[PDB]
């Protein structure tokens, strides 16, 4: 009890877990400043300015740009999600032996 | 008006600008945009003109 | 609000905006909050449900 409070990095490996998942979310939402090459990253503002036909092309930077990095997220929580399982497998064992 | 090489330039602001009766008038050959359509420009506002 | 568009729920903000700040921003390059053009009053805006 005495050493948990007193010592900072005790729960490290808990923290960590919570720091990366929050750190994902943080760069997927800094991901829709992004232009990817388009005249803004903002689509109210292009559908505000620009026709149809020169809004698509627009816009279709954004959703590349977009899915990219919506891709990346996903790719990047499975397999964390797969590190997490094996340390809850190693757990779920420990309860039973331990 | 100048010569091409010695071109003038006017600031304009702090002002109400419709742009429609340019758009719509006959007296014009030649009326082009870039970067945004000739039909929105009475629904935004600009920092200079 | 002065060209700029979007949808949601309008309401008296506790902003403390200095006299020369217009609007503010979040982290996704979006407006959460707007300096009204005629009554100076500042807005949040939250999406709508
Ligand atoms: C016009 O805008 C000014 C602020 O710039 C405000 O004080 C005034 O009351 C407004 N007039 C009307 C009719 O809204």
């Amino acid at each position: 009890q005495d050493s948990l409070s007193s010592t900072p990095s005790a729960l490290g490996k808990l923290q960590n877990v919570v720091n990366q998942n929050a750190q994902a979310l943080n760069t997927l939402v800094k991901q829709l400043s992004s232009n990817f090459g388009a005249i803004s990253s903002v689509l109210n503002d292009i559908l505000s300015r620009l026709d149809k036909p020169e809004a698509e092309v627009q816009i279709d930077r954004l959703i590349t740009g977009r899915l990219q990095s919506l891709q990346t997220y996903v790719t990047q929580q499975l397999i964390r999600a797969a590190e997490i399982r094996a340390s809850a497998n190693l757990a779920a064992t420990k309860m039973s032996e331990c | 008006f100048a010569s091409v090489y010695a071109w003038n330039r006017k600031r304009i602001s702090n002002c109400v600008a419709d742009y429609s009766v340019l758009y719509n008038s006959a007296s014009f050959s030649t009326f082009k945009c870039y970067g945004v359509s000739p039909t929105k420009l009475n629904d935004l506002c600009f920092t200079n003109v | 609000f002065n060209g700029l568009t979007g949808t949601g729920v309008l309401t008296e903000s506790n902003k403390k905006f200095l006299p020369f700040q217009q609007f503010g921003r979040d982290i996704a390059d979006t407006t959460d909050a707007v300096r009204d053009p005629q009554t100076l009053e500042i807005l949040d805006i939250t999406p709508c449900s």
